[PDB]
């Protein structure tokens, strides 16, 4: 047993039938001695007497919100939740596995330049009874501070009966170096409590392999009499300057209802634009590759 | 006095080199171009020399590493691994910046070489920013 937060403890158990369980002390906060009894959740029944109680915790059964009472004065409370280890596994049920890019992926994180601001998202089927707590910090033998915010409710989806919830949450490092090669990753924790139970996430990263830039800004077209085209943009304003260090490569890109691209370093370029085309650009880390934008696009002609 | 641009080309030429690698069929122990290093644009400006001092330490312990038994020992690479042409693009870095471990079991070796390439692909992606912008802003 170990505890979460005061008054909350959390009891790891391998999960299967017949399993013997694990012996939990309770203990009442209280100056008294004496007349003390237990109680779990709204059952009157009597559980045991003094200051201390014996439990063997195997199920949700035994798990709750345990009270003692000096007859009808109530003293203090202890919560239990459990941490099910099934098969050998902590559970994953209370988030949605999103499997990208690879498998067991509960916690995604973006960044739009190496400012060390970033976000998270999570997915989940449960709608009541629902508590997160996000932490975060860069390397853990010696954690370097990150601050983040509350998860929220970032979108739903319902189908019929089927309600399906994105949460989110922005962090940022205390002591960002954009330039730097980061050496240690940083860490995002999230516990997850439904009811009695208890499960926790972990997401692992470095801030340059969860870049994915903004679209490029004021994609512009300016024609010339073989119906060539003069495409210009520019650096989307939430990336990481001066532009001269932190370098974008870009995607051009025609396309109608066959293509046609071209890869270019600088912010301009020249296409033949033909009718009820689409001049597309997207924009990534000219040095190391991470995500692409999304794309922005002006009709041709 | 840097020579920017054919840095920028030999920079640019590993960061792709280094991302054609593909030996799987953290990194501990590596060198960083760190925050103290003075690798940012500020630092550039400052003092050039204290942060291309730092990135030439770098590349000669990349150069040894990867002309070492970690990548010339078993299993023996194979013929299209871009390990020997990485060597020399680094080794050329270097020369333009001044002129003057190993496990037992051979899927450690394999897994070790894979960490280190990829510690590399960061290493080079800073240095390309340093003599991007150095071309940029430090070029007469
Ligand atoms: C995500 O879940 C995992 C699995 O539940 C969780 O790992 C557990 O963390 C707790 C808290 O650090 C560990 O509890 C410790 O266990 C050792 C013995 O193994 C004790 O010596 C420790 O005692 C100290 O803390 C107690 C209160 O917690 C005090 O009563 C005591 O006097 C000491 O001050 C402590 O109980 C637990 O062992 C691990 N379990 C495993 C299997 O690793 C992990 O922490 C969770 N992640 C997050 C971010 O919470």
């Amino acid at each position: 047993i170990w505890e979460l937060k005061k008054d909350v403890y959390v009891v790891e158990l391998d999960w299967y039938p017949d399993a013997p369980g694990e012996m939990v002390v309770l203990t009442c906060d209280t100056p008294e001695e004496d007349g003390i009894t237990w109680t779990l959740d709204q059952s009157s029944e009597v559980l045991g007497s003094g200051k201390t109680l014996t439990i063997q915790v195997k199920e949700f059964g035994d798990a709750g919100q345990y009270t003692c009472h000096k007859g009808g004065e109530v003293l203090s409370h202890s919560l239990l939740l459990l941490h099910k280890k099934e098969d050998g596994i902590w559970s994953t049920d209370i988030l949605k596995d999103q499997k990208e890019p690879k498998n067991k992926t509960f916690l995604r994180c973006e960044a739009k330049n190496y400012s060390g601001r970033f976000t998270c998202w999570w997915l989940t089927t449960i709608s009541t009874d629902l508590t997160f707590s996000v932490k975060s910090s860069r390397g853990s033998s010696d954690p370097q501070g990150v601050t983040c915010g509350a998860a929220t409710l970032s979108a739903e989806r319902v189908r019929g009966d089927n309600k399906e919830y994105e949460y989110s949450v922005e962090c940022q490092e205390d002591s960002a170096c954009p330039a730097a090669e980061e050496s240690l990753p940083i860490e995002v924790m999230v516990d997850a409590v439904h009811k009695l139970k208890y499960e926790n996430y972990t997401s692992s990263f470095f801030i340059r392999d969860i870049i994915k830039p903004d679209p490029p800004k004021n994609l512009q077209l300016k024609p010339l009499k073989s119906r060539q085209v003069e495409v210009s943009w520019e650096y989307p304003d939430t990336w990481s300057t001066p532009h001269s260090y932190f370098s974008l490569t870009f995607c051009v890109q025609v396309q109608g209802k066959k293509k046609d691209r071209v890869f270019t370093d600088k912010t301009s370029a020249t296409v033949i634009c033909r009718k009820n085309a689409s001049i597309s650009v997207r924009a990534q880390d000219r040095y190391y590759s991470s995500s692409w934008s999304e794309w922005a696009s002006v009709p041709c002609s | 006095s840097p020579a920017w641009t054919q840095c920028q080309q030999l920079s640019q030429k590993l960061c792709t080199l280094a991302w054609s690698a593909h030996p799987l069929v953290t990194t501990n122990d590596v060198p960083h171009i760190q925050c103290g290093d003075g690798c940012d644009p500020q630092g550039l400006r400052d003092n050039s020399q204290f942060c291309l001092q730092r990135i030439h330490q770098g590349l000669i312990f990349y150069e040894k590493l990867l002309g070492s038994d970690i990548f010339t020992g078993e299993p023996s690479l194979l013929p299209d691994s871009p390990v020997g042409q990485l060597h020399a693009s680094l080794l050329g870095l270097s020369q333009l910046l001044q002129p003057e471990l190993s496990p037992s079991q051979p899927w450690q070796r394999l897994l070790l070489r894979f960490k280190i390439l990829r510690s590399l692909q960061a290493f080079v992606a800073v240095a390309a920013r340093v003599f991007a912008h150095g071309a940029a802003t430090l070029s007469p």
